Formats: C-alpha cells, structure tokens, sequence
C-alpha cells in the first residue's frame, strides 16, 4: 500500500475484514512519508501488520529508483517509532524453519531449537518468504526496459473486467511482459478472486499466507497489496481447495 | 429488534477491525430486511466469514 | 465529486465541516450507479447539497460523452429517488432577483415576492456551475473533434501551480477555457492545503459551500457545494 | 480533563458534520498536547472557524 494513500487504500472497507484504526492510520501516514524524508526512497509503502501475540507489529516497505530488488523493509511497534531492518538473505531463511508458531511482540525475544533465533531474524525471513509468490503487480503496472526494470507504467489504466477473473493478468513482485503470473505451477487455486464493492474492486487473497488481501479498482490506477494476519505460511492449502 | 451495529463498528474500528462505514452499513440495512421479515427477538452482526 | 470520490469521503477531509452522513453516502452510491443505468451518462457527480429549513436538497448531475455538454441535472431528498430537473434558462435566472432567503425543502412551495421552488434550485444550481465549478489544468482537454474528454493521462497538477489561481478551470463554455484569475473580486477564492501537501482545498468565497480539492500528483478531483444556496453579494467588504 | 472527541466525532458523522475521523483524531491528540502542556479542569472542541 502506498504510504501516501492508505486514507485512499482502506483494506478494512475492502472486505479484508482486518487492517489500521484511526489512530495507528493516522501515525502511519505521517511517519511513512518522514520515512520517506530520512531514508531517501522514492516511494515508501505500507507493507502490513503481523498480529503476534503480546505487541503488534507495523511493517512498512522503502523503494529506490524504480527497480524490484532494492526492497528494503521496516518494522515499528508504535507506529512513529520506525527501525531499519538488516537485509534478508537464504541463511536466515533457512534457520527459521526450526521455529514455528505466532510472533510474540518483542524483537529482543528469543526461541530455542540448541540454535538460537531472535524475533528480530524470524521477522526479516517471515517478511521475505511472505513477498515472494504473493505479491501482486497488476497487468501493465510494470514492464522491462531493455536497460533495465524501472518503466512504472505512468499511463496505467487498470486491467479491463474481463482481464480480471482470468488470474494471468496479475504478476509477482519477484525478479523475474516480463514477470511470473500468479499461474506460474503453484497449488492450483491458491488465489481466491472476488468482485467487490459493486464490481468496483477486486479483492484478492492469498491462500498459502491468509491475511495478505490485494485488491486494484478496475478500468483505475489504485492498487497495492497488505499482509493483516498471523505471519505464517498456511502450507495447508491442498488439504482444502 | 436490532443492535446498534453503527456503533458496534465505531468502536471495531478503533480497533482496527470491522468490515467499514459503508458495508457495515449495509450490512446493517440487511439486517434490518431480516427483522421486518422474520418475528424475531434479537438480530445480531455475529460475523463474516 | 465522483462516485470513487464518494466512497472516500473527501468531502469531508476537505475541511468543509458540513460533507455528508454515511448513512446518506451509502445510499448517493447506489442510486447514482443507478441514475447512470436508468440515465445512460458517461459519468454521474455528486454536486452537492442545498440547506434548506424543512429537508436538504441532494443534488447530482448528468455528464454525456462531451464533458463541457449542458448537463442534466437531478435532485434528491432522501437519497433514493432521484428526480430530474428541468435545464436552466437566462429568463428564469431572472425570475428569482426578488426572491430571498433559505431554502424550503418543500419543492412545492411558493414565493410570493409566483416563485416556485423548483425555479430557485435550478437556476441557483446553474448560477452556481457558470459562477463557480473547478477543474484543474491539464484535466478536460479539447478533443480535436469539438468535444471535451477527460484528459485520461492528467496525471495531477505538480506542486508549482498548485498555489496559482492560473492553473484552475471552470466548467462551462469559454483551446483552454477560463482561467480563474479572470474572476472577481480579487482573492474571492481562498487557497489552502490539506494534512502534508495531499491535497489542495479551494473554497468558494461569492458562494459558500463550495470546496473544490484536488491531489496534486494524482487524478483524484472533484467539488461540491454544500451550502446555503445563495450569493454572498457582502463579499468585497470581507476581503 | 479532556472530552471523548472520538465518540463526539462518530455521532457528528452519523449527523453528518465533522472533520472525518482523520482531522478529529489528530484535532483530539492537539488538545490532549494542550491539556498536559496547560492546567485545565475542563477542555471542549469548540469548533472550526
């Protein structure tokens, strides 16, 4: 969600049932574009909100020029109150599989395998593995310059109704006219496309991490995507579908 | 025979939780279709599944 | 405003004070999707409303393919149905010079000074769009056919000629079309900013109730008079 | 010392009144800065000129 327009892009009167109060709202637009002041992005964006257990965490995302890989991302038990994370890489991915369950509430917190693993690493990995295969780039928001990935689609004008219901007119954030679809040999059906909102929106969610809703207004330049769920990754999707 | 689901939604949203002003409002008007259709005692907003 | 516009209840960020209940927003949605079926307009907006002392008017109007078209405009009093005026006329904006005060509510009722209601909130509707209805530079670009389309990469006003009156258009017949700063009393429109720089607010000064806003960087537009209904003759004074 | 400016701010929406949400809530910490800065018995939202 672009941090100048959460007060546009409500996830909560989208149907996702579950997003920002007033208070923490009105925190995150402020402190999201001092965000942009301090760490010169040129785009900050609201990433979303992992519940955890004792303390919420608020996570928002900084973009450079336009490129899909300098993502670096951000976490704020109190809204204002915004620390830059550490890069996330395969190790620290690898070395949270031996945890399992809710965040807690405080990065210094720790677990036991004995390998130790702070809240702070199961943070940063959880992020990662999150927005690979989840994130949504909408058809045409974005292509490949032939010097490189940056083109943000000034003349965007949504993706027309038919488009929508499809599935293949919707792309990943991840490094790949150009992208991965969302059918790309995943889980068969582990997208759930809904028309909401007279027809005006539409709403998407993630089956493999419940929480994530992505949503775009059709025949419209409004879209981006946010995480409001518990941070783990429901693996038990083909039980289901 | 109806809540106060406007007010239940205000506080939801202080929260941070609900489903909005305009489809809890709807939602609400719905409910109130439920009452007028049925003699019931209480009409609660339980959930969206 | 515009229906997506409606849904964000910028009327209300506006700073105006007066903007709408949700209860009344909920309702403006379906009915005017359903003025633009019953009505095939290219884009239906929400005006605004006229105050009255028994029961507010609820105003939207009609736009055809050509935007600077003469609109059709509708009225509502409980959000639902949705009754379609009569087009404005320079012999009924002459009609209503003896009339003043509120408005009634009542569209039945009958001046004295006969005035019908109807004739004051269409000629007060018209007098109001030719006085007072905004657009920013760059939106409604002249098709070379004649004809006025939104300009579909407006892509905002940057923050340069937010501040200018120059960069601010009305809606109606005058390739651009009038410029503001052709427009006494001096100053008779106020500039100011929303939280940040999300949005500039215009609020109209000759009648009161109108706040056009507008996001710089972004397509997001729109206006409505919520208001009293009449011209405030007394402003030169003010100023 | 201060009053419910949010509780307030809902009722002024269902009137139709108000600033949104938004504007009351930062309106409401702005009073709540003046009511630790000064010694107020009785703090009000008064309005918006």
């Amino acid at each position: 969600m672009d941090a100048d327009s959460l007060l546009l892009s409500l996830e909560l009167a989208s149907g996702s049932g579950q997003g920002l109060s007033p208070d923490r709202r009105a925190s995150l637009l402020t402190s999201l574009m001092l965000v942009k002041r301090d760490y010169r992005f040129a785009r900050v964006l609201f990433w979303g909100r992992i519940l955890g257990l004792v303390a919420d965490y608020y996570i928002a995302q900084g973009l450079s020029e336009d490129q899909l890989a300098p993502r670096k991302t951000l976490y704020s038990l109190n809204c204002t109150e915004w620390s830059l994370l550490p890069p996330a890489t395969e190790e620290m991915a690898m070395q949270i599989s031996v945890v399992s369950g809710r965040f807690m509430g405080d990065p210094s917190h720790e677990y036991e395998h004995v390998v130790q693993i702070k809240e702070e690493t199961r943070l940063v990995s959880i992020i990662d593995q999150i927005d690979k295969a989840v994130a949504i780039i909408p058809r045409g928001a974005l292509f490949k310059t032939p010097f490189g990935v940056t083109h943000v689609n000034r003349t965007f004008e949504g993706l027309p109704l038919s488009e929508v219901r499809k599935l293949s007119s919707y792309f990943h954030f991840r490094e790949a006219d150009f992208l991965d679809s969302l059918e790309y040999d995943i889980p068969r059906g582990s997208w759930s496309i809904q028309m909401e909102r007279g027809n005006a929106l539409v709403v998407l969610r993630s089956l493999l991490w419940p929480g994530l809703t992505f949503y775009h207004a059709p025949r419209t330049k409004n879209y981006g995507y946010i995480y409001v769920g518990t941070g783990e990754k429901n693996m038990d999707l083909p039980f289901m579908l | 025979s109806l809540p106060n689901v406007m007010e239940s939604a205000y506080y939801f949203e202080q929260a941070g939780v609900g489903l909005g002003t305009d489809e809890t409002y709807r939602v609400f008007l719905a409910l109130k279709q439920l009452t007028d259709t049925h003699p019931i005692q209480r009409c609660r907003f339980w959930g969206k599944i």
